[PDB]
RNA sequence: CUGGGCUACACACGUGCUACAAUGGAUGGUACAAAGGGUCGCGAAGCCGCGAGGUGGAGCCAAUCCCAUAAAACCAUUCUCAGUUCGGAUUGUAGGCUGCAACUCGCCUACAUGAAGCCGGAAUCGCUAGUAAUCGUGGAUCAGCAUGCCACGGUGAAUACGU
């Protein structure tokens, strides 16, 4: 939603990283929601985003906030050609 | 004028109160500071070796004096008697200055200061301080910065930087 | 003068365009909040709204700054991690666009074959 | 003599505090306050020092403009 | 692979995005006519029979 | 069924678009076409935002209402042969619209940046009159997305000895 009216967090992940406050940020959440904004609340957790072969696990920290939470995993892997 | 009026008026009697020295003068006491740049990338520039002489001259207030390689050596195809890296040293005075500009302008400026562990002494007392850029200072590559003091070991060392307010 | 020997030739309304940061259209509104006219050769001015204008440009963002902001933000997300950041350290296209042919201006001029 | 920089001795306050400091450097500081007659140096602006730093003595979340204070200054 | 997927065009997706169309005499997705509901070769090979009223080949 | 790819990039080729400027760029005023599309659609007036747009609901199953300002051309002022007031790619920020959703991977707006390029070697293409050249408009496909495609009109030539 990049009008007035957003943003997009899937109601799928906002709810696992709201509960994830008890366990002191020490498990993950593996989720394929590779279009949720990571929200500021996100901060310290860790995600699993999914990459179309394996999850790849993105630590969240204060500056990576307002970036969609898939632009951190490459999807197509290609290397010096 | 103010660190060395908070040390000698508070900071001298707490650490003579902390470990129960026998005269006033075995107090550890901050004896020197030197500032090496460290700019062996200079294999055949110039002009670097010179704007390093001018940014450090402003940090400080003084003239640095390059230092000539101490020996010839092919892996960096280094050759005798070529000006690496600097050196500048701040005795008296600007003991205190310094590290005022630094702790109360330039170290707040860090962006992740969580500054450095007790281990990075070297069992005696004297530490380096490895600052990884010139846009901390306040006026404007990786570097160093080491404290010369009085201090018999390391412990007393970190006690009296800490009564001094930094980790 | 502003900054940088802005051309004498040139009028006010081109001349400021010299500086990093103002175009066609900021320069108008600068000309127009101080009260300057628009067809004013440099090399004429009447030096009291001169030191009017700097007054002004002490508000807006100048070349000092502006260097620095745009190179302090692609330094940004070149250290996060991002894929928009790291398309700018290898040297291609940013914003989402093909490179089978036709990207040169980013991946600098052709290369020979290989 | 001669070869070292021009130096002078200043005056810092912390912007958001007000904790003086007097301090020196080589700057102009482009200021001029009375603080203390006969030693009216130049202010200098500079950010929150040390003496209110989050990790220097207290501990808080305070954002330290744009990342996580610009959405919360448009979604909200 | 086919028959399959002419039944899920007639069954309404999760998202009403989804939707979308085919010919009926085919499953051809490519070049659907929507006034008529026909591919373009259905619409074709139908009309020089007669039976799609009011159409006529077009000299000018 | 979710997520990814068909949109990768040392490079080679084809079809096109915008250019290198004065018969031009920028600003202001200003006259003239046709063919088309519209009911789970077309959506005016007024008001707001510099802008993309928002709100609003008039009229219409249409020779009745709407898309919808035609742009070139024309008349004024200005710039003075310059890598520029040409050119617009690349890039930063802040925004608008559709859609459960715009990171890979959308279109558009404003401010900023402002690259190559100064008529293009070998060789190659189209065109015989409302034609070439040049300027805009409509439609299918379609939630949204064309420099392609299919149609429409505005201004409008030079030359054709001869096989
Ligand atoms: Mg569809
Ligand atoms: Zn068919």
């Amino acid at each position: 939603r990049s009008l007035k009216k957003g943003p997009f967090v899937d109601d799928h992940l906002m709810k696992k990283v709201e509960a994830a406050a008890e366990s002191e940020k020490k498990q993950v959440i593996k989720t394929w929601s590779r279009r949720s904004t990571i929200f500021p609340t996100f901060v310290g957790q860790t995600i699993a985003v999914y990459d179309g072969r394996k999850h790849v696990p993105v630590y969240v920290q204060e500056d990576m906030v307002g970036h969609k939470l898939g632009e951190f995993a490459p999807t197509r892997t290609y290397r010096g050609h | 004028n103010r660190l060395k009026d908070q040390y000698l008026k508070e900071i001298v009697p707490a650490l003579m109160s902390k470990f129960n020295y026998d005269s006033v003068m075995e107090v550890p006491k901050i004896d020197k500071i030197v500032i090496n740049t460290g700019v062996g990338d200079a294999t055949a520039n110039a002009k670097v070796l010179d704007s390093a002489v001018e940014e450090l001259a402003l940090i400080t207030g003084q003239k640095p004096v390059i230092t000539k390689a101490k020996n010839s050596i092919a892996g960096f195809r280094l050759r005798e008697g070529m000006p690496i890296g600097a050196k500048v040293t701040l005795r008296g005075e600007r003991m205190y200055d310094f590290l005022d500009k630094l702790v109360t302008v330039s170290l707040p400026r860090v962006r992740d200061f969580r500054g450095v562990s007790k281990k990075a002494f070297d069992g005696r007392g004297n530490y380096t301080l490895g600052v990884r850029e010139q846009l901390i200072f306040p006026e404007i590559r990786g570097m160093d910065v080491v404290i010369v003091t009085t201090a018999k070991s390391d412990e007393e060392s970190h006690e009296l930087l800490t009564q001094l307010g930094m980790p | 003068i502003a900054g940088v020997d802005v051309p004498r030739e040139k009028r006010i309304v081109i001349s400021l365009t010299y500086i990093y940061g103002i175009g066609k259209q900021t320069a108008k509104e600068v000309l127009a909040e101080a009260g300057v006219s628009e067809d004013t050769r440099t090399r004429d001015l009447t030096e009291e709204e001169l030191g009017k204008i700097r007054e002004i440009l002490d508000r807006i963002k100048v070349e000092g700054d502006l260097r620095r902001e745009v190179n302090l933000n692609i330094k940004r997300l070149i250290e996060i991690g991002s894929y928009r950041g790291m398309r700018h350290r290898r040297g291609l296209p940013v914003r989402g666009q093909n490179t089978k042919n036709n990207a040169r201006t980013r991946k600098g001029p052709s290369k020979t074959v290989a | 003599t001669g070869i070292h920089p021009e130096y002078r001795p200043v005056v810092f306050v912390d912007t958001s505090t007000d904790f003086k400091f007097l301090s020196g450097s080589t700057k102009s500081s482009s200021e001029t306050i009375k603080w203390e007659d006969g030693n009216e140096y130049p202010l200098l602006r500079v950010e929150i020092s040390s003496d209110s730093h989050p990790f220097y003595t207290g501990k808080q979340k305070h954002a330290t403009a744009d990342g996580r204070v610009d959405r919360f200054n448009k979604k909200y | 692979a086919k028959k399959s997927m002419i039944a899920k065009q007639k069954r309404t997706p999760k998202y009403a995005v989804q939707a979308y169309t085919r010919c009926e005499r085919c499953g051809r997705p490519h070049s659907v006519i929507r006034k008529f509901k026909l591919c373009r070769i259905c619409f074709r090979e139908l009309a020089y029979k007669g039976q799609i009223p009011g159409v006529k080949k077009a000299s000018w």
